[PDB]
């Protein structure tokens, strides 16, 4: 048996601070490829467009606290970064992810329905 | 401008030939649906229990060859697509790229309960709920797995449409 | 597909159990509480589930000439609002009726519509003599049951003030009668004559009975009984005497005081709407027979069908919201559609104080909405839109109305040093048709094989 | 790093550099033009050599190759025509038939089992009715568990033949493909007769089978099995003494007897690398200790051995049938208990207790008690078994199922490294794979 | 009970929100489904008359042990409920 | 569309039909309504039809091709796509297709004259018919789709009949027809965009001199669905185009350069110098040979006539929508005719846009 390409031991890691470093290579990860994911994918946003999602992405969800639910994230986190590299998703669902996207007022929903 | 259009011009289908030209186009229909009617070349799409039935009649018993039947796995060299088997959510991106790859005129057979609108599987998480939200179907053969025999009527079916074909008359009276 | 929920038609409310079938309610079964029920529930109740398949209304309605149409919500809201401000009524101008069915949320929320509007000719649809309640809003014990219902079979001398418990009550009804087969039970019936499966220590019809009766020995026995009953149905207050029946009483309620201990209260009312409790629990009743007697330019009913007695006048605008087409639908200019009680999560208040709630079933017919949320969707219409933006904010309201609202299946009672209080502020049978009570019955296909 | 990468001769001081007009330092800002003034030299081991990871050819042996069983993206990465390293993407058939069977009742969910694997139905079904018999804690009477032994052995005959003939077609002989399809059609035969539905014969039911054996279909049955005896000698003609048979085969795909066990293997890839371990021997069941029948056992472990051993259980099944056919014993065919199988017919419209167990079998079915299971047969791919949690309910709470050609894909990496594109086409024949099984 | 579990457990934004979960008992066990959708939870198909519904949890329900396993797990998974209690 | 297109569940037709919308707005959703799209076949049917069908609306899609109505019931669920064969010469298959049709649309419009059918006999003949015809079954809305520089007493065929389409339908339908003028559309397949990727364009600086206010066909698409389902917008005449201002010229240059298209644009025939007189006397010529539709002699004239916006019509803001630019799109619907690809985004099709200009 030999795995495949960019594959990582899923670990249980017990440290704090170790987490923060691994995160932080990972980012830079995503933004080392930005220009294989427009021409891998053939995604019509531009280059700068992918790194501006992917600080979205990043942005987005970097306030948890709890470790043991970190390393889940940090997990699952590395499966989408190694199906992504890997090209194993396909074009439609990348072009779909970054599709994706103010309500109104009680009036507005009271008469077509709410929910 | 000066117009007048007649009302009780039939429709094509139902127009009958009047001068020679009617008979010249119809000619040429036929004779290029029979070719197509004749040369039946679906692609080997089996994805689950349906397949089994769709290998049966290029068995001895059945022999689809004897009607001009030779599956073509490329996509370019089959001018027919049976889609025999349950189309997963993770199959359903994968098969509009095989379809997309058929040259026209191009043909989809629905065999089975899971081609046709979900099946057994109807109520599943990662389940296409009928294969017609993907691809447009031309017939659907039911069963669970449909015998060898079902098939070959469905074939026999879509055949009967194709002969009906009025292209080349189309161009002369409806365009 | 089962839900938990409580009846409507009579002020019990008592737990059943609804089987439904999709966006169809086909039986509806009792689920035991021995507190109210326990395993009984009236023919009424559970034979008029068929009245919310038919007769429904599904769509806004507006009236062109004599003849109701189907207009959109949008016109709807507007055409209310458009002839508001044609007449522009002024303070007393503007009338509201609360019907039987009306659940709680849409009478404390109506007020607060009412009121940004600036108006006070709002009660329920009854025929109270007295333009303000005769046992009044203010305190609790004054209409409640202080008794509950689990404090019947533990009693000696009950009164009937005018009512008939097999047609007013049919569950608490048989109560009393299994007590009075193995018990030493006496009950004395002072009001109109009628047929009941028990025997009474009848009196007689009148007023002029009772007058004889806590001073004779009718009423020294009610001295002698350690847990001493009085019951007044709801058809007291609608009699010319309604005035002279809670003096009478209460009297002999200020004189013992082996009637009220700190574990038994002897006074209790008896009404038989599921709307009338919630009404006073949140005091949306008027206080001035002036009020009542202004010829109002906007009558706005929500629920309200017994308003034959009432005098709507003709110029009057008249807005009928409500889930059936009834006598209160002929009198609408503009219908909005309502829901069904099992189709909307109500709180409602029986006759004992106990607050219990709904859970939903089934969506409403049609494009009805909840029963509330057309008032917030009218109020931004005219002017006085209302803070609540969901179900949650309107409980939230309730809780600055009282602190009973929010406690689910949870009575607060009226405490012995002060429902005592209470008291000192006091010092024909009401039903014709038992099958035609209700608006759910009168529109029920099965009910027309009980007449 | 990711996006590209970057001695024995001694390390040599070479200083002063001079030419006879100067120093090197003299013509070093002109020096760049002059080729042949450089000083670093080409060869070195340590000279900068930056080259970017062009990726290898990884072609896909994706869904649509009729190789493949199903819908297999077999991602396969290659340099020039060897293995280097493989990783099959299951799940192109990942109905959820876990997921359903959790909301359906124990004779609901038997049907699920004849859609796991297309060809071998009979032995599907037989491993549910095993673990529900198991819990249940009865027991099928004899002439039942004859029965299961006999459609065991035809679907063993039903399973093999679309394996070593698929595997020979695979290869290129066409013609063994055909020959054996016939078969199958005469063989479908009897599943339809005694079932109804030519391929998923909702037949073996927990507590017995369906319905009794149709008059005469032993007669049938057995005459089958004097022409069938010839089918294999000519199957035989043109595969198993060929020399191109023989070269596509041998030593292709070698797996230890050790190794082997490692990755949990079962069936035939696990005799055909020396194991002489069954589970018909090991556990027995429905009727398998009464019959006789010779395993076979191969010694090298690779394609060749297997397709012996494949060849060997089409004449030890025909050897059972013609057991099964003599011995068999009458009386009824499903357990006598209303409460685990319908009435009669006949009596269920006479008797009032025969009527209410078929109302209360079909509405509610019968309550499993508690407890948990693991029961495992000879499926003819391998050990199928399946995990069942009785949670006193008439719908099982957990049915997970052990597919045999689950796991030996997962030894594809282990099998096909060091072998060639072609040798692919036969490690996968002769895994027998059946992606409706491996995705259930 | 303190776990923001709803970061792995996958489920829509909608759930942890919008939905609400009654812990009942229907006689030794509980019992946790989701109350029905204000508009949209059945709507009849004017094709067959079959019974359309886009609430994905009408058929759910999670046989329980013991009440405070299912409040465990309520708080777990981060869901709004609200606990019936039988009548006795 | 988003979730729920329908401004209210209920909606009250002009014929007095109280339709009820059910669902939340998906696949297995309905509306109540059935809008016939004719002409849905083609290139701006085949947007108008999916949008209709994936909120509920049921769509009768009249045609007369066989083999091109079989994509268009992918969209809908079961049911909700319907299929009349028809001509426009058979009064009784149209009538078969506005029976129960609240909405009934327009797109019929051709550019070449057949030998069956004239540029009038189409662009009046058929829409005088169908709106007639639409109006005698009480059908509440219509909604019709003309040419964007309509004018009765235009010296180009294809704009003097369509301007006279506008009128012979409110003579026929009346005052409830509404009329939509769309401005050159740009998609997939786009018969705008078609002439300019063909390599063997003849007459090319002739053909290319036009000016047009290029507008994205989603939106168009999505115009006529909000138009749709409001009975507020009768009695209207809409004209839909883009804020900024392109020419063929400028666009078939911009075409090219993305593609990358020395040598080679002076040899393959890019640019194809020819005599005003051959290009009036090739297309006569074709028009009796050739068998497919070809460029027509009307085309040559419309190429010296540029696109002209009406004040007395009504833009895209009055229905809520603001327009996209073709510089936001142009790149992606070429993209599969064009190391590292370069993407040119929206900015930067101007800097594409200043290569071009700078001689
Ligand atoms: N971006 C654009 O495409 C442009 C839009 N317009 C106008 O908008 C309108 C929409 O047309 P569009 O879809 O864009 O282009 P198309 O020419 O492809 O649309 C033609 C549609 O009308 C049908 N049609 C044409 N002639 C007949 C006829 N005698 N009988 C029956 N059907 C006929 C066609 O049937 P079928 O295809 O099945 O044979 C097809 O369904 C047109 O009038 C067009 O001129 C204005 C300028 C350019
Ligand atoms: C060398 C070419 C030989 C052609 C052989 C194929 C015959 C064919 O294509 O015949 C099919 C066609 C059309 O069918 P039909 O039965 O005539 O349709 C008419 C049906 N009526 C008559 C009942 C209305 O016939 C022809 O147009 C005949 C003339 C061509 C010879
Ligand atoms: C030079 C070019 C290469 C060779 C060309 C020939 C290739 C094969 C042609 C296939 C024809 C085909 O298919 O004809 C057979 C089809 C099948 O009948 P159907 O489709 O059900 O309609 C027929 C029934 N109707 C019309 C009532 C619906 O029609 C016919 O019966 C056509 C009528 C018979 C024609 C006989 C007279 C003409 C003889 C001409 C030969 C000398
Ligand atoms: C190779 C020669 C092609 C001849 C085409 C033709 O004869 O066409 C001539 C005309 C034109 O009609 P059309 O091509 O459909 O016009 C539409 C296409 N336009 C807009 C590009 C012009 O039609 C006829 O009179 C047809 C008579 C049938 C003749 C036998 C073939
Ligand atoms: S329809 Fe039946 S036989 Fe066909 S793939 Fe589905 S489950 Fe298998």
């Amino acid at each position: 048996t030999n795995p495949t390409a960019f594959a990582q031991t899923t670990r249980y890691v017990k440290d704090s601070t170790e987490m923060r470093t691994l995160v932080l290579n990972l980012y830079r990860r995503y933004l080392r490829h930005s220009r294989g994911f427009v021409n891998n994918y053939n995604l019509d946003i531009p280059a700068s467009q992918v790194r501006t999602k992917i600080r979205q992405e990043f942005e987005r969800q970097r306030f948890v606290k709890d470790l043991p639910l970190k390393n889940v994230l940090y997990m699952k986190a590395q499966m989408e970064f190694q199906e992504l590299v890997n090209f194993w998703k396909q074009q439609c669902h990348v072009m779909q992810y970054f599709e994706s996207i103010k309500g109104d007022s009680f009036v507005q929903k009271f008469l077509k329905g709410a929910q | 401008y000066s117009s007048d259009l007649p009302t009780d011009i039939p429709v094509l289908s139902k127009r009958p030939h009047t001068n020679l030209l009617d008979y010249t186009f119809t000619t040429f229909d036929k004779m290029k649906n029979w070719a197509r009617k004749s040369s039946f070349w679906p692609m080997t799409f089996g994805l689950a229990c349906c397949a089994v039935e769709m290998m049966h009649v290029s068995a001895p018993r059945y022999d689809q060859d004897r009607l001009g039947i030779i599956f073509r796995a490329s996509p370019r060299q089959s001018d027919i697509m049976i889609v025999a088997g349950t189309v997963t959510n993770k199959m359903a991106p994968a098969l509009r790229q095989v379809y997309d790859q058929m040259p026209y005129p191009r043909w989809v057979i629905s065999m089975g309960s899971c081609a046709n609108g979900g099946g057994y599987y109807h109520y599943s998480y990662s389940v296409v709920r009928g294969v017609d939200r993907i691809v447009p179907v031309d017939i659907y053969v039911p069963g669970c797995p449909p015998t060898s025999e079902a098939l070959m009527y469905g074939v026999f079916q879509l055949q009967k449409k194709m002969m009906d074909g009025q292209t080349h008359r189309m161009w002369y009276r409806s365009y | 597909k089962r839900t938990e929920t409580i009846d409507v038609h009579d002020a019990l409310g008592s737990n059943v159990r609804v089987d439904t079938r999709g966006i169809e309610v086909m039986r509806v079964l009792p689920r035991l509480n021995d507190e109210i029920n326990e395993e009984w529930i009236s023919d009424k109740t559970r034979f008029a589930c068929d009245g919310l398949k038919t007769q429904r209304l599904t769509k806004p309605l507006i009236r062109q000439g004599n003849t109701f149409v189907d207009a959109t919500w949008e016109e709807a809201l507007a055409t209310i609002a458009e002839g508001f401000q044609k007449v522009q009524p002024k303070e007393n101008e503007i009338k509201a009726i609360v019907g039987s069915l009306t659940d709680l949320e849409s009478i404390v929320a109506l007020k607060d519509l009412v009121n940004k509007l600036g108006s006070e000719n709002v009660s329920t649809d009854g025929d109270a003599t007295t333009v303000p309640p005769a046992h009044g809003a203010d305190f609790r014990s004054n209409y409640i049951f202080n008794s509950t219902i689990d404090n019947i079979e533990e009693a000696d001398q009950i009164l009937l003030v005018g009512t008939n418990p097999r047609h007013e009550a049919a569950v608490l009804n048989a109560r009393i009668r299994k007590v009075w087969l193995r018990s030493d039970l006496e009950v004395h019936h002072v009001g109109e004559e009628f047929d009941s499966t028990f025997e009474l220590n009848h009196l007689g019809s009148d007023v002029n009975a009772l007058a004889k009766a806590l001073t004779g020995e009718v009423g020294k026995k009610l001295s002698e009984a350690s847990k001493p009953l009085i019951i007044i149905g709801s058809g007291v207050t609608e009699t010319q005497d309604a005035e002279a029946v809670y003096a009478t009483v209460a009297k002999f309620v200020t004189s013992n005081a082996n009637i009220v201990t700190p574990e038994w209260n002897g006074f209790n009312l008896l009404h038989r709407e599921a709307s009338r409790v919630g009404a006073l629990d949140v005091g949306f009743t008027t206080q001035s027979p002036e009020v009542a007697n202004t010829k109002a330019k906007f009558i706005y009913l929500l629920g309200a069908d017994e308003i034959v007695n009432k005098d709507i006048p003709k110029d009057a605008f008249v807005v009928y919201q409500g889930h059936h087409g009834d006598l209160g639908a002929s009198f609408a200019d503009v219908i909005l559609p309502g829901s069904a009680y099992t189709e909307k999560t109500a709180t409602y208040v029986n006759t004992e104080g106990r607050v219990q709630s709904t859970r939903a079933a089934t969506n409403p017919p049609g494009v009805a909405r909840e029963d509330w949320m057309i008032i917030r969707a009218l109020s931004e219409y005219l002017g006085a839109t209302l803070p609540y933006d969901n179900l949650y904010e309107m409980r939230s309201r309730l809780a600055d109305v009282a602190p009973h609202l929010l406690r689910h299946e949870v009575v607060e009672p009226v405490s012995e040093g002060i429902a005592k209080v209470g008291f000192q502020s006091l010092v024909k049978n009401p039903i014709e048709n038992f099958y035609f009570t209700d608006v759910i019955s009168k529109s029920s296909p099965t009910m027309a094989k009980c007449v | 790093n990711d996006f590209y990468d970057v001695n024995d001769f001694f390390p040599v001081q070479v200083d002063g550099i001079e030419s006879s007009l100067g120093k090197y330092e003299e013509f070093a800002k002109d020096a760049h033009e002059w080729e042949s003034w450089n000083l670093q030299n080409e060869d070195h081991p340590e000279y900068p050599v930056k080259r970017t990871k062009i990726r290898h050819f990884t072609l896909n042996f994706g869904p649509q190759h009729p190789a493949a069983h199903g819908v297999l993206r077999l991602i396969l990465e290659l340099h020039g025509e060897e293995i280097l390293r493989s990783d099959p993407h299951v799940g192109l058939l990942h109905r959820g038939t876990e997921k359903l069977i959790e909301s359906k009742t124990y004779m609901q969910a038997l049907p699920y089992f004849d859609r796991l694997d297309y060809v071998s139905m009979m032995t599907n079904e037989q491993v549910f009715s095993l673990a529900v018999e198991k819990l249940l804690n009865l027991e099928v009477p004899e002439r039942g568990q004859y029965i299961r032994t006999l459609f065991g052995e035809i679907t063993r005959v039903l399973n093999h033949l679309m394996s070593v003939l698929s595997h020979a077609m695979d290869v290129g002989a066409l013609t063994p493909f055909l020959w054996g399809f016939e078969e199958r059609e005469k063989l479908m035969e009897f599943y339809e007769r005694v079932s109804g539905a030519r391929l998923h014969s909702a037949y073996v039911r927990p507590g017995g089978v369906s319905q009794d054996l149709p008059a005469g279909l032993l007669d049938d049955i057995y005459m089958w099995a004097t022409q069938f005896g010839d089918r294999l000698d000519e199957t035989e003609e043109l595969l198993t003494d060929s020399r191109i048979w023989k070269q596509r085969t041998i030593g292709i795909g070698e797996v230890t007897a050790e190794d082997a066990l490692n990755y949990g293997l079962s069936g035939v890839m696990l005799r055909g690398s020396g194991v002489p371990f069954d589970i018909r021997k090991s556990q027995p069941y429905d009727a398998y200790d009464k019959v006789d029948f010779d395993i076979a056992v191969g010694t090298k472990g690779d394609c060749y051995d297997r397709y012996l051993i494949r060849m060997t259980e089409f004449r030890q099944s025909l050897r059972i049938i013609e057991q099964c056919c003599n011995q068999m014993p009458p009386g009824p065919v499903k357990v006598e208990d209303f409460k685990v199988a319908p009435p009669p017919r006949a009596l269920m419209k006479e008797d009032m207790e025969a009527l209410i167990h078929h109302f209360l079998l079909y509405t509610k079915g019968y309550a499993v008690p508690a407890g948990e299971t693991y029961t495992a047969i000879e499926a003819p791919k391998g050990e199928m078994a399946v995990y069942v949690v009785s949670d006193g309910s008439e719908r099982p709470y957990r049915c997970k199922i052990r597919a045999p050609g689950f796991a030996h894909l997962g030894a594809f990496d282990h099998i096909a490294r060091g072998h060639f594109l072609p040798d692919a086409v036969a490690i996968i024949g002769t895994m027998d794979l059946v992606f409706g099984e491996v995705d259930r | 009970t303190d776990l923001a579990k709803e970061l792995v457990s996958g489920a829509p934004k909608e759930l942890i929100t919008e939905r609400v979960a009654r812990i009942y008992q229907e006689t030794e066990t509980w019992k946790i489904d989701w109350d029905i959708l204000n508009k949209g939870n059945r709507w009849e198909n004017d094709l067959m008359g079959y019974q359309s519904s886009s609430d994905y949890m009408q058929g759910t329900i999670l046989k329980f042990d013991t009440r405070e396993g299912a409040i465990r797990f309520a708080k777990g998974q981060g869901w709004d409920y609200y606990i019936q209690e039988p009548k006795v | 569309v988003s979730t729920f297109p329908l401004k209210s569940d209920i909606n009250i037709t002009k014929s007095g039909k109280t339709l009820l919308s059910v669902g939340q707005g998906g696949r297995s959703s309905r509306t109540g309504f059935t809008a016939t799209v004719f002409g849905g076949t083609g290139f701006l049917g085949r947007v108008v039809v999916s949008k209709l069908a994936k909120h509920g609306t049921n769509v009768v899609v009249p045609f007369r091709n066989d083999r091109a109505r079989r994509q268009l019931k992918v969209n809908g669920d079961l049911g909700v796509v319907n299929f009349v064969e028809f001509d426009i010469r058979n009064l009784k298959s149209i009538e078969d297709s506005v029976k129960y049709s609240d909405i009934v649309i327009n797109l019929i419009g051709t550019e070449h004259f057949s030998k069956n059918f004239s540029i009038e006999d189409v662009n009046i003949g058929a829409a005088e018919r169908i709106a007639k015809a639409a109006k005698e079954a009480g059908v509440s809305r219509l909604i019709h789709v003309s040419s964007y520089n309509a004018n009765p007493s235009s010296s180009s065929d294809f704009y003097a009949t369509k301007g006279i389409g506008e009128q012979v339908v409110r003579d026929n339908f009346g005052p409830d027809a509404t009329i939509v003028r769309p401005a050159p559309m740009y998609f997939r397949n786009s018969p705008f965009l078609n002439e300019l990727l063909q390599i063997k364009a003849l007459g090319g600086n002739v053909i290319f001199k036009k000016e047009v206010y290029p507008v994205h066909a989603l939106q168009v698409g999505e115009a006529i669905e909000r138009i749709a389902f409001d009975d507020a917008t009768a009695g209207q005449t809409y004209e839909l185009f883009g804020k900024e201002r392109y020419s063929k010229k400028e666009l078939r240059e911009m075409i090219k350069h993305i593609i990358h298209i020395g040598y080679y644009p002076y040899s393959a025939g890019f640019y194809l110098p020819a005599p005003e007189p051959f290009l009036y006397a090739f297309a006569l010529i074709r028009q009796y040979i050739s068998s497919q539709p070809r460029f027509n002699v009307d085309q040559l004239k419309r190429s010296h006539i540029n696109q002209e916006i009406d004040q007395s019509a009504k833009t895209f803001t009055d229905l809520g929508m603001v327009p996209d630019e073709l510089s936001e799109y142009l790149y992606r619907y070429v993209k599969p005719h064009i190391q590292n690809r370069t993407v040119y985004s929206k900015e930067d099709i101007e800097k594409l846009r200043d290569y071009v200009n700078t001689p």
